């Protein structure tokens, strides 16, 4: 159908997160699905997830109060991943509401529509089968199903998409019969070994015909719907078509997670808008993030509130604190980030990077991985060493030390 | 053309059924789900007396005290004691500042959704003992203390009635459900159930005007004018009656001198609701000006205020409120856990103690337990923090 | 005739006042015309009435400078009532110039037009006569005058108005012929004693006939005509109509009294309009009130002036000081209020109420009458006692004490 | 087009010019003016400038404590410039009006100081404008057109060309000039650069005061560009005999007969508080004496009126002392 | 219907590339730039990032006292990305305009920082032109007697550029956008910078500042360098140390050779002192006044007494402000 309008830059840093990582009893195992350490906040996050599941969070919201670089955005992404398969996640900072070209209403509008999602489900007679043979000519391809091997005429673009998915003979994949698109789902159990089982990464022979009736589920958000149409009228007509879809029965509305970092920089009018949006049956679980204490509410003068949140909304909010990482954990998070980025690094370099991390922040240490890798590649090596990390830490500085140096 | 048909949704005051004082203005300790705070409740009762005897117009009520003492509870009690169908709005002072609507629209909406109209619709109910199930589409032999008359009714309705208790009940509403209670069929065969349902103005505006549309608010003046005229029309002809409700404004200091004037202009009217404000601040600056007045209220309005004071709760009172809330939320709890929760509530806040209840219940449900224990309370106390603890911890962090 | 839009609640607390209570030489008696104490300020007000009547207030203004609850509004209303029988009085607090829908100009002009009164004198056909009999048949009514008894058909509305006026046989009252309305003038002089004189609460038999031509004097306000047209267009039609009426010579436009409490809350913007307004030939005597000394003019940021009034308009302002009340004065004031409110109060109850008054304010003690009366009524008494006053004092608080408690 | 403040209220009707004469030598009695010889002489020098034509581009400023006669000097120079010269006497606070913006208010003030003589009738140009603009209370009912003024200016040019009218540059007085902000000062500076421009007198009672609309402090709250083109005239406070004579002439003007002891107690009262408060007390005392069937105002009437109506210092201090609790 | 077609002042004409080379190893003499070895090395690392494609979603900040050549470093990095890499060098104060709002100013800067190559067969002549030039084409006292580029022209130009990119004769080169004195931007413009950087065809962003912990303009919170946190953890911060005597001597020599000036050795020493405790750019300004003075007395070389005359004629910033400040204190 349509593409995805998710800002992957804000999520790419949190790419090793694969959930919260709690056992059946809810205890934290200190290492699971990327997350390491920070047990208390993870248990509270799991409790929040359980509250969301039973719909006990009628209008209540979550607030994460901790120092920068303690995993607040990571925890929010972990909640969003724990709530389901592909529950949408839209991180934002308060500063974006101050735009010279678009009203604050439009910014909060769009960042709310990016959070709640729509699972579209529909049974389609798609070409779900095993690629037995491939003859690129008009790309006559043999697809084997419960019926048998049928020869299908495809397009060179479809074959290029098949190459993009890295498809080899013996893969259970569906090629669209209405338009034509290859999406990898797994391999085939006709060529399955002992460790490859059915109803898993290996799929048995597709039951039925080559035009197999399979329930395709596509995850979208209303923001992609608005950008799909090349104004309030556009949003309204998306509104009505979504309502028609849900009454039809082929659509399901899922509440996402809306992360709000730097909560103290939202105007007191924006807080009222957030409170009004938190009053609907369908609404994302609004998670705030704060690192400033008793603060003046923007839009008012000489008034002081905890975390810069008015006492109206703040009383409907639960507070989870995030503690500072220890050096031993420091090393594990930075190792996970390096491994996910494919940046081999030595143990003593990891130690020194952990010292740098506990000195100033963790985001700083995370950004100090690509420059070290490039300085290693330039020198004619493959793995980062202690000397390289020291050199790259001397070359670049963080905001705090740079401001301190410029003050003198 | 005119079609017709918050606090109770969250259910934070579902146990408040009237003020409970009674005894000719003498507070009862237990009363109707309100414990402690005798002086404020008795002052509230005097306020109800004033409202009932028509000597409140031109004045308003102010409620001062630390947060977590029950100002909104007193307002809800007064609203319920005023009338079983009395509308009750409970807005906050900061709420009127909105991206969508101006302060005029916000305050006008809050005002209108506090005054109610009781629509009295005399539906024609068909009551009668079903001596014989007449087949079918045909008629229905219904008898009462007046006569026995055949009334035409559908076949599927007959099939539903045969499942219903015969001949005990069968008190149907016209083109509606059949109420089976007992043999009540009496008097005439065609009675009038005058359903008196009260809705405030604002639902009438929204229904007359324009799911997720709440994501993607101003009411046009033409709709307001037509409803203002036509409500007076129904009042003249006699279909409905106008009921003054209660409008509660929590944290009144957040309002400014530019809307206090609107409050003074609006409440100086006949069909104006009772105005209640709440505050926890002493002398503070008037927003929009430079001068300082008590409670952030201009002196002109403040001289018309009946000021009541709410004292902080004690051990027994807090334990009793916690017990009431646990009973209301289907939560089972032990005595020592109750004492620990009461200590936590008095140490930090009663609202935080109320918040901890659902989290403790869920943490107990997870371990396949029925009674929430002290360990569950301590766990949820460690997980979620309150205002003071987070502020202190993270300010200690911010000392640099 | 149009109705009245006077804000009766603002003058409800001042209803016992009849005039200034001044004798023939201008001195002030201790208690007269529903006014107690403040002899100095009352003599000053009488001098000001003399100046107004002598056309010596050709662009000047008054300022009442006194602490709250010292009869400033009472003295303004006394001046308004001493100016004439039905001189308009338009109280105001400056805060109402701060409105969202209507501008400052609209508010100030509306309050100015509530003080420029108009005495209409209309020649109409009238039925001043003695109601001899009332036989329902259209209720034909016999009216007796010097000529004799004339029987005329009466409208049901006029009969209802007569019943409201409580008119029976043997009463010389006035009816309307062209429109139809009943005003109770009095009883016939057939029972004229030494205290029942003519052209008074007792009216003799009307010489002439039942059908007469009478000059009816009626009080109206310009803003009353403004509310009788449902912008500046309607106002323009109103001034044209008023000009036609005054040039016809059948009416007179009377200047009223326009009270402005809390004068420091007006912007310097409003003071220019006030100054340019009171300089006009036909203008109300604008009387200010204040209870703060050197205050910053609102609109500027550092220019402090007496009473928050610019030094330009303050030049043409006379200042009258209003003093505090002694305990016996306060007792008399509260007793007068209770008598006008139909409330019986004891002696020691009055003593305690006066103590409360000297402790905080006078208006607060006045407000603590209806709640005490209702508490006494519920308890089962006929008059307020000391216990009821004490109890209503412990129940309801005042601004200063409540703020003091909220301090900690 | 169709054709035909300080005088209406009074308080300056007795001043028929400065009265210095004798080739710029102040006369003690003169034409109503009493005392303040230095300021009167400086004003006379200003008249000499205006008559010779050496005032173009400059303006006059008058400083001093309130109640010393700045408006008196302005009215004197207005009268000395001719028998029917216009004289506008606006304040610094009257350019903040709900209806008219500062531009419109200042333009109206300027055109109320450019008279036209027709053959003799002398009328203000802004009065001509208001006549050519469409109820016994129309003062209640600004923004008097934008094209009508241009049409009237063209017609005035024609009336100058064929000889039916004469242009008279009047005097525009701005009391409390520190009220104006840097916005209006620019308008004043730009408007003075015209051939038909009135003499501009400002008055102030304030020393170093922050310029309104900016952050920098300047003398008298006037921007330096205007302050370097000003002829500053300082007025000293009055002494006993001067105010006694002022009260005498004022009472003679408003038909009040008073005794000598009442005169000296009134003079002392005015010395302590202001000339304007003492002047205000006179009418109230006269009305009090009329009630008591007295023709001559005694000193006990002064006692009664001084006890009745309060002055500004007492009124402010009483309630400042009120807020101690 | 659509046709086609910093250095004007020439304060950096001597700058030809960064000069480090040798596989990210700073050369002391190099090509134009002198000294600041750590800054050169960090600039080279950032250059490698830009070259491979690992700079998206990130930007560069240079912090240092004024007169340390941070604009020179930006010019060098722009040169080393290619001989036809566009380079804009706006200031923070230049976005507040009478005719253009902050939106238009920042959009104009960003579009002026993107280049496109035009190959034109006659031989495919390559002409490198910035987008903003193409926009201003589709619209001699024009600089005096609006400049608002209309929206429809912008969308038409974007569609045209996409078409010409797909056709295969034009290619888009991301340039370098430099914002001097970034602390003078407000939060409403920092948000625009944050949102515009999230694009595929986004120029490299360099911001320069010379002030430490300062209040963010538009807010009331103290932040380092007056930059909001949401943009501060996506920044690569390099700091330039103040020059020393030999480096200033070398830069003065290079600038004099660039501007056609012949100065004696002791004159070079005195001018180095000038640039030593007042500012180096002040000395750069003084060289041209000294050259003009020397021609008045019919000389070919510039002597030390010419410097001593020019220094008394024209004043540096510190002396000129201290004069008036102490006059005002004495007033
Ligand atoms: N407990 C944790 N487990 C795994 N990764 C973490 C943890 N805490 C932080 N991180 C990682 O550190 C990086 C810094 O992001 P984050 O901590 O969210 O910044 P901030 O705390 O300022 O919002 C993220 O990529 C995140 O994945
Ligand atoms: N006297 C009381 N009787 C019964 N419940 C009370 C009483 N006082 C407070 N509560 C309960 O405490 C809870 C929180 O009090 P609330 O009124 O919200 O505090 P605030 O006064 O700050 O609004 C409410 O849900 C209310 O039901
Ligand atoms: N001198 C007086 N004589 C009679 N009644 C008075 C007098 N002074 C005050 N009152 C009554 O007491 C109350 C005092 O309030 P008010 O005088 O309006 O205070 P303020 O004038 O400061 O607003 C009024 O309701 C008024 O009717
Ligand atoms: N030299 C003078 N001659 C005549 N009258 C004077 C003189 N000085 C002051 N007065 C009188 O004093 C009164 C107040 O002076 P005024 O000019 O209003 O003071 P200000 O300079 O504050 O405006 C005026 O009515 C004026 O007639
Ligand atoms: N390393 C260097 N190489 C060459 N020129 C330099 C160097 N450092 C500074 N300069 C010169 O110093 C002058 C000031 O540099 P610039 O960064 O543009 O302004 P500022 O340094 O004052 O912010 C420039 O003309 C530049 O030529």
């Amino acid at each position: 159908e349509v593409k995805s309008t998710t800002k992957t830059q804000r999520i790419a840093s949190h790419s090793h997160v694969k959930g919260l990582g709690l056992d059946e009893s809810g205890l934290a195992k200190q290492a699971a699905s990327g997350l390491v350490g920070q047990e208390n906040a993870r248990e509270a996050c799991g409790v929040i997830v359980e509250l969301i599941k039973s719909k006990k969070m009628a209008g209540r919201a979550v607030l994460l109060a901790g120092p920068p670089g303690t995993g607040k955005t990571a925890l929010a992404l972990a909640i969003a991943q724990e709530l389901g398969s592909k529950v949408p996640f839209c991180p934002m900072v308060g500063s974006e509401v101050y735009s010279t070209e678009i009203k604050k209403t439009e910014v909060l509008m769009e960042n709310f529509r990016r959070a709640i999602g729509l699972r579209i489900k529909e049974t389609k007679e798609v070409y779900e089968g095993e690629v037995t043979e491939l003859t690129p000519c008009h790309v006559i391809i043999g697809l084997k199903t419960a019926k048998g091997t049928k020869q299908l005429k495809l397009d060179p673009s479809i074959f290029e998409s098949l190459q993009k998915e890295r498809v080899e003979a013996g893969d259970v994949i569906y090629i669209e019969a209405n338009s034509g698109a290859v999406k990898r789902q797994g391999r085939c159990d006709t060529y399955a070994t002992e460790f490859d089982l059915e109803a898993e990464e290996y799929v048995p022979l597709p039951k039925g015909d080559v035009h197999k009736k399979k329930e395709i589920i596509q995850d979208v958000t209303l923001h992609d719907l608005d950008v799909a149409n090349a104004t309030d009228k556009l949003r309204g007509e998306i509104n009505k078509v979504v309502n028609k879809y849900i009454d039809q029965g082929i659509a399901e509305l899922v509440p996402g997670v809306l992360f709000v970092d730097e909560v103290h920089m939202l105007d007191i009018e924006c807080f009222t808008y957030l409170h009004r949006a938190l009053e609907s049956s369908i609404a994302p679980i609004v998670i705030f993030a704060s690192n400033r204490g008793n603060c003046v509410i923007r839009g008012t003068e000489d008034i002081t509130s905890p975390h810069g949140i008015p006492l109206d909304l703040l009383d409907r909010v639960m507070i989870i604190r995030t503690m500072l990482y220890t050096p031993q954990e420091m090393k594990q998070i930075i190792k996970i980030r390096a491994q996910t980025e494919g940046i081999n690094i030595s143990e003593e370099a990891l130690n020194h990077l952990g010292e740098i991390g506990t000195k100033t922040t963790l985001r700083y240490s995370v950004q100090l991985l690509t420059p070290a890798n490039l300085l290693a590649k330039i020198n004619g090596k493959d793995s980062i060493e202690k000397e390289h990390v020291e050199e790259i830490s001397e070359l670049f500085y963080d905001a705090k030390s740079s401001a301190k140096i410029l003050a003198d | 053309k005119v079609p017709e048909i918050r606090i109770e949704r969250i259910g934070a005051h579902s146990h408040i059924r009237g003020l409970g004082l009674d005894d000719a203005l003498e507070p009862r300790q237990a009363s109707q789900g309100m414990v402690g705070q005798l002086a404020a409740r008795r002052a509230a009762g005097v306020v109800l007396e004033m409202i009932r005897e028509g000597k409140i117009a031109g004045r308003a009520v102010l409620i001062a005290g630390q947060p977590g003492t029950g100002k909104t509870a007193i307002a809800m009690g007064m609203a319920q004691a005023l009338g079983p169908d009395t509308p009750f709005t409970a807005i906050a002072g900061s709420e009127i500042f909105s991206l969508e609507m101006s302060k005029t629209e916000a305050l006008t909406q809050a005002f209108r959704r506090s005054i109610g109209v009781r629509i009295k619709e005399e539906t024609e109910i068909i009551e009668g003992e079903v001596v014989e199930i007449q087949i079918d589409v045909g008629k229905l032999t219904l008898k009462t203390t007046e006569m026995e008359t055949i009334y035409d009714l559908g076949t599927k309705m007959i099939e539903s009635l045969t499942k219903d208790k015969v001949q005990a009940g069968d008190v149907i509403t016209i083109d509606k459900a059949t109420g089976k209670i007992s043999k009540c069929p009496d008097g005439e065969l065609q009675k009038r159930k005058e359903v008196v349902h009260t809705v405030s103005l604002h639902e009438i505006d929204v229904i007359n005007s324009r799911f997720l549309a709440l994501f993607s608010g101003e009411i046009k003046s033409e709709v307001r004018e037509q409803i203002n005229a036509k409500v007076a029309e129904w009042r003249e002809e006699g279909k409905a009656e106008i009921i003054p409700g209660v409008l509660f404004i929590d944290e009144v200091h957040m309002l400014d001198i530019e809307s206090f004037s609107f409050l003074n202009r609006a409440l100086e009217s006949d069909m104006a609701p009772v105005l209640i404000m709440a505050t926890n601040r002493g002398i503070t600056r008037i927003r929009g000006t430079s001068y300082q007045s008590p409670h952030g209220i201009p002196i002109d309005l403040l001289d018309r205020l009946l000021i009541v004071s709410t004292t902080p709760y004690s051990e027994k009172d807090t334990k009793q409120i916690l017990r009431i809330r646990c009973e209301e939320e289907d939560v089972e709890m032990s005595e020592d856990a109750y004492t620990v929760l009461t200590r936590i509530g008095l140490e930090t806040s009663l609202r935080y103690a109320i918040q901890l209840i659902t989290a403790a219940s869920l943490v107990c449900r997870k371990r396949k337990g029925t009674e929430v224990q002290v360990d569950d309370i301590k766990r949820v106390y460690s997980l979620f923090l309150d205002e003071s603890r987070s502020t202190q911890y993270m300010k200690e962090y911010q000392d640099a």
